[PDB]
C-alpha cells in the first residue's frame, strides 16, 4: 500500500487511505478504523537516523500514553514492526479532528461565548498537563484541535518537558521553523529554569488573539518579539528586572528607552472586561507574578464553566526529566520499542 | 493602480497574473503601507519564478520594508534556498541589517537552515556580525542548542 511513493503499511485494521499532510516528523493519512467504524488520523514516523528525532518521539509517545483527558489528544493505537531490527517506522493512530483554532480564527471573529468556552477547555486541559508535572512549551492556535461541535483538544507534545526543579534545567526549543509569537519573554531572553508559567503566557497570547482575531505579539525575530511585548506591557519594573538572573539579558532590557503600559481596554475596547482582567494576569512580564492554571479556572471570566469536581488531575505524574539528552539514538530506539508494546 | 493589484498577485503566488499585470505596466517597485514590495512578498511565500521575473524587470533587489527587511532576509528566514541564490545572483546585499542589526545569516542560523547559511557564507556573509543584543550567528548556535550549526561555523 503506497501513498505519494512512500510505504504506508497499516495492516488490515486501517484501510481506505487518504494523504492529508507531511513534513519533518510525520507523513499523515486519514484512514477507516474497521474496528471502531470511524475515520482516524495516522502519523507515520521514521526517526531513527537522528538523536533529536528519537528524543522527541519517545517523549511524545510516553506523555500521550500516560495522559487521558477529554481536552488532550490521545493515542488510540500504535503500529510497528514486530522486532527492533525491522522497525524503520512507527504509526501512531489518533482521533481525526476536522480543524484547529488557527484555521477557525482566520475564517471568523469568535463571539464572546465561544471565546469563553474555548478558553475554559484550553485551561481545563492545561490543569491536567500541569498536574502531571509536564510543561507543554509550544501552546499556539494550531496545537488546539477542534471537532465540528466546538470540542477542543491540545495536541503536540514533541517539545514538552517534565518540570524538574533542579538538575539539568531545560533545555532548548529545537523546532526552529514554527511560530515564536506565543513564546514567553523569558524563553526569548534564554532564561535558565522556566516553569509552568511559560504555558500560561502562551495561553494569554491565544486569548488575546481570540479577542481581536490577530496575534498580539507577532515578532519577526527574538528582538522584535521583545519589542512587541514591551510596547504593550511597558518597560519592566526594577523589581522585575532584578528577578532576571541572566546578566546580558537584564543589561539588554536596561539599555532600552522607557515604554509605558498600553491599557488593555485601549487595545481591546469591545472585549469583556473580565476576559481583560484575566488576560492582564496571564500576560505578566514576571513569570513568578503570572496567574497559575487553577487560579485562572476560578477567575470570574470563567464562572459559568468552572467546576473543580469535573476538572480532573493526573493519577500518575511524571517525576523527573526523562534522561534523554546524553542517550544515543540506538538506545532511544530500544525504549521507543518498549513504550509501544501494549498495542502488540 | 496596477501597483496595488501586483502586490496581491505576488502575495498570492499566481505566476500568470503577475505576468499579465507586468505586461500591462504594473509598477514592479510598488509598495504597501508596511513597505513590502512584490519582490519581498514573492520571496517570503517562496515563489522562485515570480522572484525571477520581477528581478528580470528591474525590481529593487535590496528594497527595505519598514522593519529594514530586504527580500534576502525573508528568503533566509523562510528556508527558501533557490530564492536566496537568485537574490544573491542579482546583487542582494548579503550583509543587509534590519532595524535590530540582524543580517540574513542571523535569521538562517536561528531557523537552523544549514544550506542557506553555507550559501550566505560562500557569498561573503559576515559570520562575526553582531545584532543590537550582541549576538553573532555563533551565539545563536549555542543559545539554540544547534550543534550541527556550530559545526559549520568553525
Amino acid at each position: 500500500e503506497m501513498v505519494r511513493g512512500q510505504v504506508f503499511d497499516v495492516g488490515p485494521r486501517y484501510t481506505n487511505l487518504s494523504y492529508i499532510g507531511e513534513g519533518a516528523y510525520g507523513m499523515v493519512c486519514s484512514a477507516y478504523d474497521n474496528l471502531n467504524k470511524v475515520r482516524v488520523a495516522i502519523k507515520k514516523i521514521s526517526p531513527f537516523e537522528h538523536q533529536t528525532y528519537c528524543q522527541r518521539t519517545l517523549r511524545e509517545i510516553k506523555i500521550l500514553l500516560r495522559f487521558r483527558h477529554e481536552n488532550i489528544i490521545g493515542i488510540n493505537d500504535i503500529i510497528r514492526a514486530p522486532t527492533i531490527e525491522q522497525m524503520k517506522d512507527v504509526y501512531i493512530v489518533q482521533d481525526l479532528m476536522e480543524t484547529d483554532l488557527y484555521k477557525l480564527l482566520k475564517t471568523q471573529h469568535l463571539s464572546n461565548d465561544h471565546i469563553c468556552y474555548f478558553l475554559y477547555q484550553i485551561l481545563r486541559g492545561l490543569k491536567y498537563i500541569h498536574s502531571a508535572n509536564v510543561l507543554h512549551r509550544d501552546l499556539k492556535p494550531s496545537n488546539l484541535l477542534l471537532n465540528t461541535t466546538c470540542d477542543l483538544k491540545i495536541c503536540d507534545f514533541g517539545l514538552a518537558r517534565v518540570a524538574d526543579p533542579d538538575h539539568d534545567h531545560t533545555g532548548f526549543l529545537t523546532e526552529y521553523v514554527a511560530t515564536r509569537w506565543y513564546r514567553a519573554p523569558e524563553i526569548m531572553l534564554n532564561s535558565k529554569g522556566y516553569t509552568k508559567s511559560i504555558d500560561i503566557w502562551s495561553v494569554g497570547c491565544i486569548l488575546a488573539e481570540m479577542l481581536s482575531n490577530r496575534p498580539i505579539f507577532p515578532g519577526k525575530h527574538y528582538l522584535d518579539q521583545l519589542n512587541h511585548i514591551l510596547g504593550i506591557l511597558g518597560s519592566p519594573s526594577q523589581e522585575d528586572l532584578n528577578c532576571i538572573i541572566n546578566l546580558k539579558a537584564r543589561n539588554y532590557l536596561l539599555s532600552l528607552p522607557h515604554k509605558n503600559k498600553v491599557p488593555w481596554n485601549r487595545l481591546f475596547p469591545n472585549a469583556d472586561s473580565k476576559a481583560l482582567d484575566l488576560l492582564d494576569k496571564m500576560l505578566t512580564f514576571n513569570p513568578h507574578k503570572r496567574i497559575e492554571v487553577e487560579q485562572a479556572l476560578a477567575h470570574p471570566y470563567l464562572e459559568q464553566y468552572y467546576d473543580p469536581s469535573d476538572e480532573p488531575i493526573a493519577e500518575a505524574p511524571f517525576k523527573f526529566d526523562m534522561e534523554l539528552d546524553d542517550l544515543p539514538k540506538e538506545k532511544l530506539k530500544e525504549l521507543i520499542f518498549e513504550e509501544t508494546a501494549r498495542f502488540q | 493602480d496596477l501597483g496595488k493589484k501586483l502586490l496581491e498577485a505576488a502575495r498570492a503566488g499566481q505566476d500568470d497574473e503577475v505576468r499579465i499585470l507586468m505586461a500591462n505596466g504594473a509598477d514592479v517597485n510598488a509598495h504597501d503601507d508596511q513597505g513590502s514590495t512584490p519582490l519581498h512578498l514573492a520571496a517570503w511565500i517562496g515563489h522562485p519564478e515570480i522572484v525571477e521575473v520581477l528581478l528580470k524587470h528591474g525590481a529593487d533587489v535590496n528594497a527595505r520594508d519598514t522593519d529594514g527587511w530586504t527580500p534576502l532576509h525573508l528568503a533566509a528566514d523562510n528556508g527558501h534556498l533557490e530564492i536566496v541564490e537568485v537574490l544573491l545572483k542579482y546583487g542582494a546585499d548579503v550583509n543587509a541589517q534590519d532595524a535590530y542589526g540582524l543580517t540574513p545569516l542571523h535569521l538562517a542560523a536561528d531557523r537552523g537552515h544549514l544550506e542557506i547559511v553555507e550559501v550566505l557564507l560562500k557569498h561573503g556573509a559576515d559570520v562575526n556580525a553582531q545584532d543590537k543584543f550582541g549576538k553573532t550567528a555563533f551565539d545563536i548556535s549555542i543559545d539554540n542548542g544547534n550543534e550541527d550549526l556550530a559545526e559549520i561555523l568553525q
